[PDB]
C-alpha cells in the first residue's frame, strides 16, 4: 500500500488532507471574539428525533477560563480535550497560575502530528490524524479574549470569528462581513445565532443549536436551552424589524 | 510488533474499516430499547438460520455490566464479549476508588471510548459491534438509554434499535412513541417494545427476549410464556378491526 | 493485635470483631467495621498492618464481585477461599508482602452447611468449627474447647462468644472497645445490633 | 516510472533520486517568502508572513533557539517547531555541560544529521520545512540554509520559499554592498526588507504582515512584529 | 518495506465480514464430520476420520477426540496441528483454575476462553486465525450435561445436538427430526451414527474409520466417566446399531 | 503540631495550629496547616510539611480533574480515596503525614475522613491529629455535643488548639479556624497564641496555674 | 526466624515386603499454639504418595502445584505417573526455587505399577533426592524419627508388622517432639490396595 | 534493521487452502523417498543417499539422525531444513522432557514437540512452514515400538508403515502387500531394501543406501558399565557392510 505519512507531489500530507475532508462533513461551529467575551455555537444536527438532543456535547470545558467546540469525528475529539484538561490543570500545579490560552491551544496542536506506523525522530504510536478541527476559545492576563483554530496538520491560527463544517466557506464570508471590534457580547451571541441559521439544514431552534461565551468574570459557560430560546426570540424581533 | 494502521483516511475523508465494521451491525440480529416513565425495557430477536440449540447455556443477548447496568448490542457476538468485560471490570473498578457505582453515562462513555481507541491505534480493527446500555444511576429512579457505534460515538434516546431491519422498527417506534406521556408502565412499556420486534421478526414467541431494569438494580428476564401473553394481545388487536 | 473471632454452629457462620482503632496513644475510633461482604452468603473478617488490612479486603471484594457479575453465580465458600489464600500465598514472597489474617465465613447453598476458613498472611489456610487470629485464641480456644457443641443453635453460638468476649474483657491488657457480631446463614448476612448489652 | 518510486522515502528511483525527499522540498517552495543575510557584525532575517483570512492571525515564521541564535522558516510550520526545538536543546545542552554558547556551524551539522535519519529508514517521513538559522559566535556573524534533505550551507545572504528567486538575485547582486553594512543595525534590516520586496507579487508587505528578527556583537536574538517593524515600511 | 507483502489477515470486506476467518470457515467445510448429541443421562462425541490407508495404526491414532479434562472433552473439525496448540492452552486453563478455586472449571469458562483466544486472532496481531471448529462435550454440578461449538470467529454457542466439518446442513437436518428431550445416551449413541452413515461421502460406514466417546454418569457411583472407544469397541456398537 | 476537625448540628468545625520544628529548632511560627482544596474542601497537614503540602496540593488538581470530567463535585469519599490510594502506593518509602479531609456534599452530609501514610483511612465525627492530639482531645471530648451553636463549636475548636499549644513544645504560634457548611467552607480568622492565651485565661478563668 | 518451625510436623516412609507405607502426625501450630489437628501432609497423585513437611503455606502450594503437573502429565502420557519419575519432577521442580525455596521437606512413597517394586524417597528444600532401600524422615521430630527407626526397623516386614513399627516410630518420636503430634494417621500402600489408618494418641 | 515482519505469510485462500503448506509438500515430493516399516520388535527407516558429487564424501551427510538414544529421524525435502529440525527436536527432548522427568521423551511426546515447531512456521510472523516431511520411528518402556508421520502442516499419525517423497505412491503400494503383523524386524528390513530398490536409479549399495533401526538395546554402544538399569541405545544406523550383508540374501 502506501505509508501513512506519505508526501503528495505538490508536497502535502495525504492523509492530513483525506482528514481535512472528514472535517467539512461535520456539524457547523462558529466562534467570534468581542472585547467582552468570547462566544462559542454549534449545530447539534440529531439524527433522529428520538435522540435526546442534549446529550450532543460539541461544546466542552478544558478550564474556567478555556472552552473549545469541535467540528468532524466528534469521538475523535475525547482524548483530545482530556489531554487540554490535564495540560491545564498541570500548568496549575506546576505554576500555581492560568495557562495561556495559546500555550494549551499549542499543546494539544503537538499531539496532532503524532501519527504514524513508527517515525524516526522520537514515539508517534497513533495510527492516523485526529478527524476533527476544534474552536478553542478562552481569556488570560496577557493577550486578553482570544480564538483559535486547531486543526489536524498542527497548525492553529487565531481568528477575531471563525466557522468550521459543513457550511463553513458559506458562514465564513459572513462572517467576514459582519465583524468590528467594536462588537458587543450581545451582538455576537446574536450574529453567531444569525449565522448558523443560514447555513443550517433544520429550522434552527434551542433544541438542535447550543450557544456559550467565555468572559473573564464568571469563566466558560454554556447557555442552558430556555436562555438561547430568548435570544433566538429576539433574532427574529430584529430581523422584522428591518 | 505488528502496528500496521488499519483505519485510515480514504480521499474522499472516510475510514472504511469503522464503515465497513457499521456493515457487521446491519447483519446482527435486530436490538431495541425504549424507556418508560420508570423503567427501561430492552428487546432482541433470536435469529433462525439453526434451531436445536440449549438456551440454558446458550449465552443471552442482554448482559449485565453492574447490578444496575445492563448491555445488549448488535454485531459480531465475539467482539462482543470483549466490550462486555472491560465495562464489568471498569464497574468493578470504578466502585473500588470512587466508592460509587458508575452511572449509565459514565459506563457508556467509557465503552465509546474504548471502541474509539480501536479506530486510531496501530494492528487492530475496529469493534464490528454497536450497543444499547441501559439502567438507572445510583439513588436514581429518572431512566437511562444509551447508543454506541464502531467510531466511539455515543449519546441518549428515549428509544432506540439496531441491527438488521432497524431502519424499519426506528420508523415504528418514531410514529408510536409519545415524549409527553413516556409508557407509563412497565407492562405498556414491555408491549410497544415487543410490538416494535413483530414489525421484524415475523412470527415470535421463542424469537424474541425481554428484559426489564426498574430502578434499584431490579433486573428480570422473561420467560417464553410471559412474552408470548404478549404476543398473543398484540394480534388479537389487530383482527378486532 | 485487634480481635477477631470465629464460631461455626449448627446452621450458621458467626463472627466476632473489635471496635477499636489505636494509633500509638490514642484510640481514633471505637465503630470500627473490621469486615466485608464478598457476595450475599459470604464475609472476611481481617486483622493486621494499618493499610494492608483495608487495601486487601477491598481488592478481594472487587474481584469476587466481578466474577458473580461474569458468571452470573456466588462461588461457594471453599472457592472464595481458595482464591484468597492464593493471593496471600502470592503476596508472602512479593517485594511488599501483605500482612493481613483473615476469617471467612460462609453458608454454602449448595451443600446447606455453614463453614469457617482461618487464613494468615502466609496463605496458611484451614477449615475449623472455630477460629481466632493473634492474641485472642490464646483467652479463647480454651473456652470453645470446653463449651463448643457442632448442634448449637444461632442463639448458643452467641452465648458462647459473650463467653469468650467477657474472658477477653477481662484478661487482655488492651481495650478493644467491644465487638459487632454478624451472621452468615441460609438468609444472607446480618448485624446483631444488640451485644453491647445481650 | 515516478509512481513506482516515490512510495517511501527508502527508495531510490533509476536515476538515483529519493522522490519523497523531492516532495517535502516543494512544501518548502509552496512556503511564504523569508530572507536571511550578515555583515561582519550582524545578522538579519526578514519574512513574509501569511494569514488564511483576513480575519485570521499573520502566523509566525521567527524562532529564537538561544541567545545567540534564531531562525526563520519556509514549509510545515510544525515540522520547523520540532526542529527548532531539537536546536533550543542542543544550544541548551552546549551550554550547562561545557558553559559554551554552540557554534552556529555546529548547530548547522546537528540539523543535517537529524534531518538525514528521516531519509534513510521506513516509516519515517522527511522533514517539509527550509530553515534559515542566523547567530553570532566565537567567530563572529552567521547565516545558514538547511534542506530538508539535510543539505545545510554557510551563506552571506539567502532566501526560500513562493517566488524566493527575485530576492537572491538582488542580494547575489547587493552582496559587495551589504557584506559591509558593519555596526549598522537598521541599514542591514533595510537592505533585508529590500531583498525581500523583490519577491513580492500578490500585494505590499504592512505592519502585521512583516517579521524582522536581528542578533550580533551586543545584541542578542531579538523578534520585531507589528508597531515595531513600522519604521521599515 | 514490509507493508508490500502483508495479507492484512483482521480487516472487515466491505459487506463487513472477516475475509480469513470466512475463507477458515470454508476449509472446516472439508473436515470429517463430527456429531455431538446431549442426552439427560450424558453425552455422546462421533466423528468421521479423513482419508485412511491400510498402513494407518489406528490403536495408536488420534485426529478428532481429545481429553481436556476430566470432565471435559472436544472433537475437532479442521486442521489437527492448529487444534493441538489450542487444546493443551485449555488443558493449561483447567489446571490454572482447578488450582486458584479448588473445583474443576465450569465447562463454559473454558469455553469462553478459547473462543476469546480465537477471537484475539481476528481482531490484532496479523496472524491468521486457528483453521478449526471445536465441540465440547462437559459436564459440572451447575448446569449438568452441556454441549458447545466454537468456530475461527471465536463465536461459541450451546446444543441439544450438533455437527461440525463437512455435510453440515444435511446432518442438521436429520438431528432436527430425529432428536427427542426424553432421549437417554444409548439412544444418542445409535442417532450420531445413523446420521454420520447417511452423510458419510465414502462408499460404506467402517470402524476403521471412526472416533467414538461418551461422557456418562456411569448410576453407579453418585459421579461422571469419560469413554474413548477403542477400535474394537466401535467395531461392536457398529454391529449392535445394524450398520455392520 | 495540633489540628482537629469534628462534626456536629451546624456542619464541620476544623481548627489548627501553625508551627513547624526541626528537632528543637522552630522553623516557623507561621504555617499554613489548611489547605483549601476548592470551596467546599479542606485538607489539614501533620507531620512531613513538604509531603503533605505537595500531595494535599496534587489532591485539588485531581478533584478539579474529575469536575471537569464527571460535570459535578467530588465526593469526600472519593477525594479522601484519592489521596489515600496515591500514600498506599508510597508504602514504606518514608512519607510522613497525618491528615484531614473535610467536606459537605449533598448526597454526604458534613463528611470528615482521616487519612495517614501509613494507608490506613477512616470515617468519623471526631479527630485530633499531630504530636499534640492528646491535650486537643482531652477538651474536645468534655465539651462536645451535637447541639452546639456555631459560636460554641468554634471556640471548643480554637480552645482545644489552644490546649495543645500550651502543654506540647512541638505546637503553637496560632490557631487557623474554619467552618463548613453546604454552601462551602468559611475562615473564621487567625488567632496568634501569645495574645490569645492571656485574654482566654482573663475571660474564663482556667490556666489557673500560670502566673499572670 | 526459622520457617521450618513455625507449623510444626513429621511425615515418615518405610518399605516392606511387596508394600510401603507412609505417616504423618495430625498437628498445624503457630509457635507454642496449636491451631487445627486435622492438618494432614499425606496427598496421593495416582498410586504415587507424596507427604510435604515444613511451613504450612508451602505445604499447601506445592500439593497443588503436583496435582495441576500429574493432572497434565496424565492427559499428555495416557499414563499414571510413577514413583520414580515423580521424584525427578519433585527434585526438578524444588531445585527450580533454589535461591527462594520453598522450606519444605518432601517425601514420596509408592508401588511401580508395572516393576511391584517398593519405593520411598526424600528431599531437602532444594531438591536433594535422598532414595533409602529402607526409610525416610522428615519434620521438626527427624532426629526422634532417625532414632525410632534405626532400631524399630527390620527389611522385609508384612503389611501387618510394617504398620505397627511404622506407627510406633511416629508415635514415641512425635511424643517427644513439642510441635508435633495432636493426631496420627498411616497409609500401608500394597500393587492392589490402600489401606488408611488414624492412630490414637497423646492429645498435648 | 528489526524483523519488521510481524505478520503471518501463510494465509487462507477463498476455496479455505493455505497455500504455503501445499506449496511446502510440493516441494516434498520433488525429494528422495524415505520410508519406514514396522515390525514387531523394531522399526526401520531408509533412505536414499543421493550425493551431489563424485568428489563429495557422503559419510558426511547423514540422513538419519539419532534423536534420543531410543528415537530416530528420516525425512524427504528440503535437507537443510531438516538439519534443523533435528538440532531443534534434540534441544527440546532436553528443555521440555529430560531436564524435568530424568528420563527421555516417549516417541509420541517428542513428535508432538517437533510438530508444535512446525505448525508454529505455518502461523508465527515473517516465516515459511518447513519444505520438510520427517519420519520418527522410536521404542519408549509403556508404548512400546512406534512410527511416525511429520507434515509442513505440523499434523502427524501413526503408521505401521509408509513412505514419503518421489516415490511415494508406489512404494505404499508395495507396501500394503507385503506387511502383515507377524513380522521379525530382519523381515522388515529386507521389505525396505526391496521397496527402495523400486524408487534407487542408479547404483544400489551400502554407500548410496542408508538405513537406520530401533530394536533391542545395545550395552556395546553405551561407553560404560557398572548400572544395572542402563541396559545401551536402542536407536542402531546400520554399516555399509551390514547392508551389503542383506542385499545378497535380496
Ligand atoms: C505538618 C507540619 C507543617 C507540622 C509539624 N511538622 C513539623 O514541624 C516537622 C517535624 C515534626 C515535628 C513533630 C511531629 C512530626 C514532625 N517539621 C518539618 O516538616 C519542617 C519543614 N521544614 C523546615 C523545618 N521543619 B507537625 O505535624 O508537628
Amino acid at each position: 500500500d502506501r505509508g501513512v505519512s506519505t508526501f503528495s507531489p505538490e508536497g502535502r500530507l495525504f492523509q492530513v488532507e483525506y482528514s481535512l475532508e472528514a472535517i467539512k462533513l461535520g456539524s457547523t461551529a462558529i466562534g467570534i471574539a468581542t472585547k467582552e467575551g468570547v462566544v462559542l455555537g454549534v449545530e447539534k444536527r440529531a439524527t433522529s428525533p428520538l435522540l435526546e438532543s442534549d446529550s450532543i456535547e460539541k461544546i466542552v470545558e478544558i478550564d474556567r477560563h478555556i472552552g473549545c467546540a469541535m467540528s468532524g469525528l466528534t469521538a475523535d475529539a475525547r482524548s483530545m480535550i482530556e489531554h487540554a484538561r490535564t495540560a491545564a490543570v498541570t500548568h496549575n500545579l506546576y505554576y500555581d497560575e492560568d495557562i495561556n490560552v495559546e500555550s494549551l491551544t499549542q499543546s494539544v496542536c503537538d499531539l496532532a502530528l503524532r501519527f504514524g506506523e513508527g517515525a524516526s525522530g522520537e514515539e508517534r504510536l497513533m495510527s492516523r490524524p485526529f478527524g476533527v478541527a476544534l474552536l478553542i476559545a478562552g481569556h488570560d492576563a496577557d493577550d486578553g479574549y482570544q480564538l483559535f483554530h486547531a486543526e489536524p496538520s498542527g497548525t492553529f491560527y487565531r481568528y477575531n470569528a471563525k466557522a468550521i463544517g459543513s457550511g463553513s466557506e458559506g458562514a465564513q464570508a459572513e462572517l467576514l462581513n459582519e465583524w468590528h471590534s467594536s462588537l458587543t457580547l450581545k451582538e455576537a451571541e446574536l450574529l453567531v445565532l444569525k449565522i448558523l441559521k443560514q447555513v443550517m439544514e433544520e429550522k434552527l431552534d434551542e433544541n438542535n443549536a447550543q450557544l456559550s461565551c467565555i468572559t473573564k468574570q464568571d469563566g466558560f459557560k454554556i447557555y442552558d436551552n430556555e436562555k438561547t430560546a430568548e435570544l433566538i426570540k429576539e433574532l427574529k424581533e430584529k430581523e422584522a424589524a428591518e | 510488533g505488528y502496528d500496521r494502521a488499519l483505519s485510515i483516511f480514504s480521499p474522499d475523508g472516510h475510514i472504511f474499516q469503522v464503515e465497513y465494521a457499521l456493515e457487521a451491525v446491519k447483519r446482527g440480529t435486530c436490538a431495541v430499547g425504549v424507556k418508560g416513565k420508570n423503567c427501561v425495557v430492552l428487546g432482541c430477536e433470536r435469529r433462525s438460520t439453526l434451531k436445536l440449540q440449549d438456551t440454558r447455556i446458550t449465552p443471552s443477548k442482554v448482559s449485565k455490566i453492574d447490578s444496575h447496568v445492563v448491555l445488549s448490542f448488535s454485531g459480531l457476538n465475539a467482539d462482543s464479549r470483549i466490550l462486555i468485560e472491560k465495562a464489568r471490570v471498569e464497574a468493578q473498578s470504578h466502585r473500588l476508588t470512587l466508592e460509587d457505582p458508575v452511572t449509565v453515562e459514565y459506563l457508556t462513555r467509557y465503552v465509546a471510548g474504548v471502541q474509539q481507541r480501536y479506530t486510531q491505534s496501530g494492528g487492530v480493527r475496529p469493534f464490528g459491534v454497536s450497543t444499547l446500555i441501559a439502567g438507572f444511576d445510583p439513588r436514581d429512579d429518572e431512566p437511562k438509554l444509551y447508543q454506541t457505534e464502531p467510531s466511539g460515538i455515543y449519546s441518549s434516546w428515549s428509544a432506540q434499535t439496531i441491527g438488521r431491519n432497524s431502519k424499519t422498527v426506528r420508523e415504528f417506534l418514531e410514529k408510536n412513541y409519545d415524549r409527553k406521556e413516556p409508557p407509563a408502565t412497565v407492562e405498556e412499556c414491555v408491549k410497544l417494545t415487543v410490538r416494535s420486534l413483530l414489525e421484524v421478526v415475523q412470527t415470535g414467541a421463542k424469537n424474541i427476549e425481554i428484559t426489564v431494569v426498574k430502578p434499584d438494580s431490579d433486573i428480570v428476564a422473561l420467560s417464553s410464556e410471559e412474552i408470548n401473553q404478549y404476543v398473543t394481545q398484540i394480534e388479537q388487536e389487530k383482527q378486532e378491526q | 493485635m485487634d480481635i477477631i473471632l470465629g464460631i461455626r454452629v449448627q446452621d450458621s457462620v458467626i463472627l466476632a470483631s473489635s471496635k477499636a482503632v489505636t494509633r500509638g496513644i490514642s484510640v481514633l475510633k471505637d465503630s470500627d467495621d473490621k469486615t466485608r461482604q464478598l457476595s450475599p452468603h459470604t464475609l472476611m473478617s481481617f486483622a493486621g498492618e494499618a493499610g494492608d488490612t483495608v487495601q486487601f479486603a477491598e481488592y478481594i471484594q472487587a474481584n469476587i464481585q466481578l466474577y458473580s457479575i461474569r458468571e452470573d453465580y456466588e462461588l461457594s465458600p471453599q472457592a472464595v477461599s481458595s482464591f484468597v489464600r492464593q493471593e496471600l500465598a502470592k503476596s508472602i514472597r512479593s517485594r511488599r508482602p501483605y500482612q493481613v489474617n483473615v476469617l471467612i465465613g460462609g453458608y454454602d447453598k449448595k451443600k446447606n452447611k455453614p463453614e469457617l476458613y482461618q487464613i494468615d498472611y502466609l496463605g496458611t489456610k484451614v477449615e475449623l468449627p472455630y477460629g481466632a487470629h493473634g492474641y485472642s485464641g490464646f483467652y479463647t480456644f480454651s473456652l470453645l474447647d470446653h463449651h463448643y457443641r457442632p448442634d448449637m443453635t444461632t442463639e448458643e453460638g452467641l452465648d458462647l462468644l459473650k463467653l469468650c468476649v467477657q474472658e477477653l474483657e477481662k484478661r487482655m491488657p488492651m481495650d478493644f472497645k467491644g465487638v459487632i457480631v454478624k451472621i452468615v446463614d441460609k438468609d444472607g448476612i446480618r448485624q446483631v445490633d444488640d451485644f453491647q448489652a445481650q | 516510472f515516478r509512481n513506482n518510486y516515490d512510495g517511501d522515502t527508502v527508495t531510490f528511483s533509476p536515476t538515483g533520486r529519493l522522490f519523497q525527499v523531492e516532495y517535502a522540498l516543494e512544501a518548502i517552495k509552496q512556503g511564504s517568502v523569508t530572507v536571511g543575510l550578515r555583515s561582519n557584525t550582524h545578522a538579519v532575517l526578514v519574512a513574509l508572513k501569511r494569514n488564511a483570512d483576513e480575519l485570521s492571525s499573520y502566523q509566525k515564521k521567527i524562532i529564537k533557539c538561544d541567545e545567540h541564535m534564531g531562525l526563520s522558516l519556509a514549509g510545515l510550520a510544525p515540522d520547523a517547531r520540532v526542529l527548532s526545538n531539537y536546536l533550543r536543546q542542543q544550544c541548551n545542552y552546549s551550554s550547562l555541560v561545557f558553559n559554551r554558547k554552540l557554534a552556529v556551524e555546529r548547530a548547522g551539522h546537528l540539523l543535517c544529521d537529524k534531518a538525514q535519519k528521516n531519509t534513510q529508514s521506513y516509516g519515517g517521513r522527511p522533514y517539509g520545512v527550509g530553515l534559515l538559522i542566523i547567530g553570532y559566535d566565537k567567530s563572529g556573524a552567521h547565516l545558514l540554509e538547511f534542506q530538508p534533505s539535510g543539505n545545510v550551507t554557510e551563506l552571506y545572504g539567502t532566501a526560500i520559499g513562493a517566488r524566493s528567486q527575485g530576492a537572491k538575485t538582488y542580494l547575489e547582486r547587493t552582496l559587495d554592498t551589504f557584506i559591509k553594512i558593519d555596526g549598522n543595525p537598521d541599514e542591514l534590516i533595510k537592505a533585508g526588507v529590500e531583498a525581500i520586496s523583490q519577491s513580492l507579487r500578490d500585494e505590499s508587505l504592512t505592519v502585521d504582515n512583516l517579521s524582522i528578527a536581528i542578533v550580533g556583537k551586543d545584541t542578542p536574538f531579538t523578534i520585531y512584529d507589528g508597531e515595531a517593524v513600522a519604521k521599515y515600511i | 518495506g514490509s507493508r508490500r507483502y502483508d495479507s492484512r489477515t483482521t480487516i472487515f470486506s466491505p459487506e463487513g465480514r472477516l475475509y480469513q476467518v470466512e475463507y477458515a470457515l470454508e476449509s472446516i467445510s472439508h473436515a470429517g464430520t463430527a456429531i455431538g448429541i446431549m442426552a439427560s443421562d450424558g453425552i455422546v462425541l462421533a466423528a468421521e476420520r479423513k482419508v485412511t490407508s491400510t498402513l494407518l495404526e489406528q490403536d495408536t491414532s488420534t485426529e478428532k477426540l481429545y481429553k481436556l479434562n476430566d470432565k471435559i472433552a472436544v472433537a475437532v473439525a479442521g486442521l489437527t496441528a492448529d487444534a493441538e496448540i489450542l487444546i493443551n492452552t485449555a488443558r493449561i486453563h483447567a489446571q490454572n483454575y482447578l488450582k486458584t478455586y479448588n473445583e474443576d472449571i465450569p465447562v463454559e469458562i473454558l469455553v469462553r476462553r478459547l473462543s476469546d483466544i480465537k477471537q484475539g486472532y481476528t481482531q490484532h496481531g496479523g496472524l491468521r486465525p486457528f483453521g478449526v471448529s471445536f465441540i465440547y462435550a462437559g459436564y459440572d454440578d451447575r448446569y449438568g450435561y452441556q454441549l458447545y461449538t466454537s468456530n475461527p470467529s471465536g463465536n461459541y454457542t450451546g446444543w441439544k445436538a450438533i455437527s461440525v466439518g463437512a455435510n453440515t446442513s444435511a446432518a442438521q437436518t436429520l438431528l432436527q427430526m430425529d432428536y427427542k428431550d426424553d432421549m437417554k445416551v444409548d439412544d444418542a449413541i445409535e442417532l450420531a451414527l445413523k446420521t454420520l452413515s447417511k452423510t458419510t461421502d465414502s462408499s460404506a460406514l467402517t470402524y476403521d474409520r471412526l472416533e467414538f466417546a461418551t461422557i456418562r454418569k456411569g448410576a453407579n457411583d453418585g459421579e461422571v466417566y469419560q469413554k474413548i472407544f477403542k477400535p474394537q469397541e466401535i467395531k461392536d456398537i457398529l454391529v449392535k446399531t445394524g450398520i455392520t | 503540631t495540633t489540628t482537629l476537625a469534628f462534626r456536629f448540628q451546624g456542619g464541620i468545625i476544623v481548627a489548627v495550629d501553625s508551627r513547624a520544628t526541626a528537632g528543637n529548632w522552630v522553623a516557623s511560627q507561621t504555617v499554613k496547616k489548611v489547605i483549601e482544596i476548592n470551596p467546599f474542601l479542606l485538607g489539614t497537614m501533620a507531620g512531613g510539611a513538604a509531603d503533605c503540602q505537595f500531595w494535599e496540593t496534587w489532591l485539588g488538581s485531581q478533584c478539579r480533574l474529575h469536575e471537569l470530567r464527571e460535570k459535578e463535585r467530588i465526593s469526600v469519599a472519593a477525594a479522601s480515596k484519592i489521596l489515600s490510594n496515591l500514600v498506599y502506593q508510597y508504602k514504606g518509602a518514608g512519607l510522613s503525614m497525618g491528615t484531614m479531609i473535610c467536606g459537605y456534599t449533598r448526597k454526604e452530609g458534613p463528611t470528615i475522613y482521616y487519612v495517614d501514610s501509613d494507608g490506613t483511612r477512616l470515617k468519623g465525627d471526631i479527630f485530633c491529629v499531630g504530636s499534640g492530639q492528646t491535650f486537643a482531645y482531652g477538651v474536645l471530648d468534655s465539651n462536645y455535643k451535637w447541639d452546639l451553636s456555631v459560636e460554641d463549636a468554634l471556640y471548643l475548636g480554637k480552645r482545644s488548639i489552644l490546649a495543645a499549644a500550651h502543654r506540647d513544645a512541638y505546637s503553637g504560634g496560632s490557631v487557623n479556624l474554619y467552618h463548613v457548611t453546604e454552601d462551602g467552607w468559611i475562615y473564621h480568622g487567625n488567632h496568634d497564641v501569645g495574645e490569645l492565651f492571656w485574654k482566654v485565661k482573663e475571660e474564663e478563668g482556667s490556666f489557673n496555674n500560670v502566673i499572670g | 526466624s526459622d520457617p521450618s518451625s513455625i507449623n510444626g510436623g513429621i511425615v515418615v516412609a518405610m518399605t516392606g515386603k511387596d508394600c510401603v507405607a507412609i505417616a504423618c502426625d495430625l498437628r498445624l501450630g503457630s509457635q507454642s499454639l496449636g491451631v487445627s489437628n486435622k492438618f494432614e501432609k499425606i496427598f496421593h497423585y495416582g498410586h504415587v504418595f507424596l507427604g510435604i513437611t515444613g511451613l504450612a503455606t508451602d505445604v499447601t502450594t506445592l500439593n497443588e502445584m503436583f496435582r495441576y503437573k500429574t493432572n497434565l502429565y496424565k492427559l499428555k502420557e495416557e499414563r499414571a505417573i510413577e514413583p520414580e519419575t515423580f521424584t525427578q519432577l519433585v527434585s526438578s521442580s524444588l531445585y527450580e526455587r533454589r535461591f527462594g525455596p520453598y522450606f519444605v521437606g518432601p517425601v514420596v512413597a509408592g508401588i511401580n505399577s508395572k516393576s511391584g517394586k517398593p519405593f520411598i524417597a526424600g528431599f531437602d528444600l532444594i531438591g536433594c533426592i535422598d532414595e533409602a532401600k529402607d526409610f525416610i524422615v522428615s519434620g521438626t521430630a527427624s532426629d526422634q524419627l532417625f532414632g525410632m527407626c534405626e532400631s524399630l526397623y527390620e527389611p522385609n516386614l508384612e503389611p501387618e508388622d510394617l504398620f505397627e513399627t511404622i506407627s510406633q516410630a511416629l508415635l514415641n518420636a512425635a511424643d517427644r517432639d513439642a510441635l508435633s503430634g495432636w493426631g496420627a494417621v498411616v497409609y500401608i500402600i500394597k500393587k492392589d490396595e490402600v489401606v488408611k489408618r488414624y492412630l490414637k494418641m497423646r492429645q498435648d | 534493521m528489526t524483523d519488521r515482519y510481524s505478520f503471518s505469510l501463510t494465509t487462507f485462500s477463498p476455496s479455505g487452502k493455505l497455500g504455503q503448506i501445499d506449496y511446502a509438500l510440493t516441494a516434498v515430493k520433488q525429494g528422495v523417498t524415505s520410508l519406514g516399516i514396522k515390525a514387531t520388535n523394531g522399526v526401520v527407516i531408509a533412505t536414499e543417499k543421493k550425493s551431489s558429487s563424485p568428489l563429495a564424501m557422503s559419510e558426511t551427510l547423514s540422513k538419519v539422525s539419532l534423536l534420543t538414544p531410543d528415537i530416530g529421524a528420516v525425512y524427504s525435502g528440503m535437507g537443510p531444513d531438516y538439519r534443523v529440525l533435528v538440532d531443534k527436536s534434540r534441544k527440546v527432548a532436553h528443555t521440555s522432557y529430560k531436564r524435568i522427568y530424568g528420563e527421555y521423551p516417549p516417541t509420541k511426546l517428542l513428535v508432538s514437540e517437533v510438530a508444535k515447531i512446525m505448525q508454529e512456521a505455518t502461523q508465527s510472523g515473517g516465516v515459511r512452514p518447513f519444505g520438510v516431511s520427517l519420519l520418527i520411528a522410536g521404542h519408549d518402556e509403556f508404548n512400546g515400538f512406534s512410527l511416525y508421520q511429520v507434515d509442513p502442516s505440523g499434523s502427524y499419525f501413526p503408521w505401521k508403515a509408509t513412505a514419503i517423497g518421489k516415490g511415494s505412491v508406489a512404494a505404499k503400494t508395495f507396501l500394503e502387500k507385503r506387511w502383515n503383523d507377524e513380522l521379525e524386524l530382519e523381515d522388515a528390513i529386507h521389505i525396505a531394501l526391496l521397496t527402495l530398490k523400486e524408487s534407487v536409479e542408479g547404483e544400489f549399495n551400502g554407500d548410496t543406501i542408508e538405513l537406520a533401526i530401533i530394536g533391542d538395546e545395545n550395552p556395546d554402544l553405551l561407553g560404560y558399565t557398572g548400572i544395572p538399569t542402563d541396559k545401551g541405545p536402542r536407536f542402531r544406523k546400520l554399516t555399509s557392510q551390514e547392508i551389503n550383508d542383506r542385499l545378497e540374501a535380496l
